[PDB]
């Protein structure tokens, strides 16, 4: 079975239901833990990774006024370094860890069977109102993260070998 | 399921009885402790922090004549002002915590005799006449208490980084560092 | 007989077993795991905890952290083999 890997049966943890379930799960890590403990997690990278790779994206484009006098030339890690020293990291990482204790909250309600995975009520727009757009919305929002953290591990890595932030590298190669 | 947290639940002790109420309490600390101490505590800090913000924006501006109380910091004042008037000062707000308490002054034995949190019948004027009136007023010094909380909080740790008193920080800014 | 109830953990199963294999509650968060996967868990943390471990054994001033890691994985191994067993004679 396993519709995504044809050869392997289908992974018994993952029945189909879940957003973005393709059945694929080749090494079985599904079958060890909660399921909802890893969806909490995957989605919680997938935003993370998002807005990481469009924020990589945009400080390669457009960088704040003065922020070019505390960075130099610094691009992507070299900045968090060069900032961590400023305390721009330090301030994020503050308040990071307040939602995060409030997410503790949250992932410890969820275990419990009160929160649906990677649900925070957050929805000041008010976008996803109608069922099947929440439906569709999800699957988007799962696909779009899972890309992202692979393309931020892209990004990430292609700075390593070439120093060069994605936008700076695309453009000349 | 909370007005305040929308994705965690409504903390059991906290049911909208008490104004100020929005189904805050992440942490739990209501199914710990007893929510009348809570409150208690909570308009008494509200209370000293209003009248600390205060007392550190009228002190920046207005001082006393004498050279040992013209200290626009007020951290720093709290070292040049003599010792002696600060200890009269804490001995005096012993006392008055004490009488106002009743001796009742704990845990198990300040809610005793029944009396509402954050209700010490201080109320000389008599501004409380009218119910309606005293509920919002009610809610006001929660409000205003906990804002007094945070903006003194800001002032004094803005004291000791800037080394100024609050709105001479405000105003001096570094914007090119 | 007077003695006060023993409190234990919440979900405290009985583990105790006088079959072939314990009754595989004892792996607890990997109880569901397959005994190929513990196999094949159990051969590759044993070869790159000794790979982590050769890369260590003339230990320097500045060790590499992953190495570190990594060589905590062959402890990790005896405990996975001996889950493949018992996932094995368990029926799985
Ligand atoms: C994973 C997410 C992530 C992380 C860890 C960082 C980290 C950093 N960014 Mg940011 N950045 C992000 C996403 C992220 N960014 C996104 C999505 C954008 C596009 C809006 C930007 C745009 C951006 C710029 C233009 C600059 C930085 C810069 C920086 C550095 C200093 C902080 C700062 O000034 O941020 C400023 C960022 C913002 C004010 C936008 C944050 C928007 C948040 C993430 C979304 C909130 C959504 C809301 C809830 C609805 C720091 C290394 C500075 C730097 O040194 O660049 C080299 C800088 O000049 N970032
Ligand atoms: C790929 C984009 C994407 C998509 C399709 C969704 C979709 C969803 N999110 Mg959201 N979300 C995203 C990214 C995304 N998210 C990111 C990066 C974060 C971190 C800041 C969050 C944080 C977040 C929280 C905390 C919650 C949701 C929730 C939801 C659901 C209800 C809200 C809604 O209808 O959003 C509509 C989505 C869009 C209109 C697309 C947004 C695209 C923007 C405008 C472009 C970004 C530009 C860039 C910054 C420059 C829905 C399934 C709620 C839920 O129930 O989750 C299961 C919820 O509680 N999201
Ligand atoms: C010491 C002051 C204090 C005290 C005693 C209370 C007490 C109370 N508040 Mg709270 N409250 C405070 C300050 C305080 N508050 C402030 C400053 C604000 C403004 C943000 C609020 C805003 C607020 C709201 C909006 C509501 C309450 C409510 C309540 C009640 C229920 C929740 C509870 O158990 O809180 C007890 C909380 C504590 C004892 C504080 C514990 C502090 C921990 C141990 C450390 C905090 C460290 C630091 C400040 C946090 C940031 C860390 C950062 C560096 C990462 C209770 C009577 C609810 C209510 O009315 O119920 C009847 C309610 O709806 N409060
Ligand atoms: C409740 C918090 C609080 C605390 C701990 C202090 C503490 C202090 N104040 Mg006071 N002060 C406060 C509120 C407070 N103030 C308020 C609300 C006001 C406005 C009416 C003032 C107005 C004020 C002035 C004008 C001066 C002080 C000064 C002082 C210092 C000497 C004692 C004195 O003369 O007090 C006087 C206290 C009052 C007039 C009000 C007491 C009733 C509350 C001392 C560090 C002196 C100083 O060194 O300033 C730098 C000084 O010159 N304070
Ligand atoms: C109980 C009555 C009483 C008595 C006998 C005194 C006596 C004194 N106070 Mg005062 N004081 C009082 C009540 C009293 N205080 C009250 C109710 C407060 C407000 C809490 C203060 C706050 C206060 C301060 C802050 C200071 C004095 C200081 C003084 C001394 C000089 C002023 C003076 O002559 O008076 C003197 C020993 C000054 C001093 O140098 O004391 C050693 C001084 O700095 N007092
Ligand atoms: C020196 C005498 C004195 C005495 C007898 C008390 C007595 C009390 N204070 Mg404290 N308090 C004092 C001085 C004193 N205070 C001073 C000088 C200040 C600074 C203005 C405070 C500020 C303060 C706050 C902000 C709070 C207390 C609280 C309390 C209560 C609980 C204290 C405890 O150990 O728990 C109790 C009525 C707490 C309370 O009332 O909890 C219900 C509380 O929240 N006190
Ligand atoms: C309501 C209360 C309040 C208010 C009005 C302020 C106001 C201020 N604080 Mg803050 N502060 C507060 C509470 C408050 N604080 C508390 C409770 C603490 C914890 C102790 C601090 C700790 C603190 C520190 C340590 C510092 C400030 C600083 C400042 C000043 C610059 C902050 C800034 O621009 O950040 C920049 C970031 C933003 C404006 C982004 C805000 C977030 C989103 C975008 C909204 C400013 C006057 C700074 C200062 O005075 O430097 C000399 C400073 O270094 N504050
Ligand atoms: C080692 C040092 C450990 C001491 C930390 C003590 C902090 C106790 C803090 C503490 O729990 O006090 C909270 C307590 C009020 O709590 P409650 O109203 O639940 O009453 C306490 C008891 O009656 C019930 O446990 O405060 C008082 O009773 C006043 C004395 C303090
Ligand atoms: C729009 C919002 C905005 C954001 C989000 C933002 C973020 C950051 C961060 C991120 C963590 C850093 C690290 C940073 C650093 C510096 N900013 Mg900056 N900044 C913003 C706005 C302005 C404006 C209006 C000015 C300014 C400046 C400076 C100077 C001065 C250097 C010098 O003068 O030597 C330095 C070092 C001033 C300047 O010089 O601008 C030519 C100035 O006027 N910024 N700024
Ligand atoms: C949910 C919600 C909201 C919201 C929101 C927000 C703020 C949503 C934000 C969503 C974001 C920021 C999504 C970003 C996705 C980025 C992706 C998929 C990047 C892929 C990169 C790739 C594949 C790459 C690459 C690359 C690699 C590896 C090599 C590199 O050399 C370059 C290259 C580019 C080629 C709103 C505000 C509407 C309110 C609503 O009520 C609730
Ligand atoms: C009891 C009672 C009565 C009464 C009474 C009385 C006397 C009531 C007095 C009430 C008072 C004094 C309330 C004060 C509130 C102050 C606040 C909220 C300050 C916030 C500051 C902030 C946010 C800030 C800040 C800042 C920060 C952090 C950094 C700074 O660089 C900048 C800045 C300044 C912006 C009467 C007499 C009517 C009788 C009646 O029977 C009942």
């Amino acid at each position: 079975m396993s519709p995504s890997v044809p050869f392997l049966k289908r992974p018994v943890a993952l029945d189909g239901s879940m957003v973005g379930d393709v059945g694929f799960d080749p090494l079985g890590l599904s079958s060890v833990g909660d399921i909802k403990f890893l969806r909490e997690a995957e989605l919680k990278h997938c935003r993370l990774a998002m807005l990481a790779a469009a924020g990589s994206m945009a400080q390669d484009l457009y960088t704040f006024p003065g922020v070019d006098k505390v960075i130099g030339d610094a691009k992507m890690t070299a900045v968090h370094d060069k900032l961590v020293s400023q305390g721009a990291m330090g301030q994020l990482l503050v308040w990071i860890g307040f939602a995060e204790v409030f997410a503790t909250m949250a992932l410890f309600e969820t275990l419990d069977g009160k929160r649906a995975p990677g649900d925070f009520k957050f929805d000041p727009l008010g976008f996803g109102k109608n069922p099947e757009a929440l439906k569709r919305y999800q699957l988007a929002e799962i696909k779009n993260g899972r890309l992202a953290m692979l393309g931020f591990g892209g990004m990430v890595h292609g700075y390593f070998v070439t120093g060069k932030g994605p936008l700076e590298l695309l453009t000349n190669f | 399921n909370s007005a305040a947290v929308p994705f965690l639940s409504r903390p059991a002790a906290l049911d909208g009885s008490m104004v100020g109420d929005v189904g805050f309490d992440p942490l739990g600390f209501t199914g710990k402790y007893d929510l009348k101490w809570l409150r208690e505590a909570e308009l008494k800090h509200g209370r000293v922090a209003m009248l600390a913000s205060l007392g550190c924006l009228v002190q920046e501006f207005i001082h006393l004549p004498f050279e040992a109380t013209s200290n626009p910091v007020a951290s720093e004042a709290f070292f040049q002002v003599p010792s002696g008037g600060l200890w009269q000062i804490f001995t005096v707000i012993g006392v008055i915590e004490h009488v106002s308490n009743g001796f009742n002054m704990s845990g198990s034995t300040m809610f005793k005799s029944g009396r509402a949190p954050g209700n010490l019948g201080f109320d000389p004027l008599n501004f409380g006449k009218n119910p309606t009136a005293r509920a919002r007023y009610e809610l006001a010094e929660l409000k205003n208490g906990r804002l007094a909380m945070l903006g003194f909080a800001g002032m004094i740790h803005g004291c000791f980084i800037t080394g100024k008193g609050p709105l001479a920080a405000l105003t001096s800014l570094d914007w090119h560092q | 007989a007077g003695y006060s109830p023993v409190p234990s953990p919440d979900n405290t199963k009985e583990t105790y077993w006088e079959t072939k294999a314990p009754s595989s509650q004892v792996l607890g968060i990997g109880k569901d795991v397959s005994s190929g996967n513990y196999i094949v868990a159990s051969v590759v943390a044993a070869v790159v905890g000794a790979a982590c471990t050769g890369q260590c054994i003339p230990l320097t001033v500045s060790p590499n952290p992953v190495f570190i890691l990594g060589s905590f994985l062959l402890p990790y191994s005896w405990a996975l083999h001996v889950a493949a067993w018992i996932q094995r004679n368990n029926g799985k």
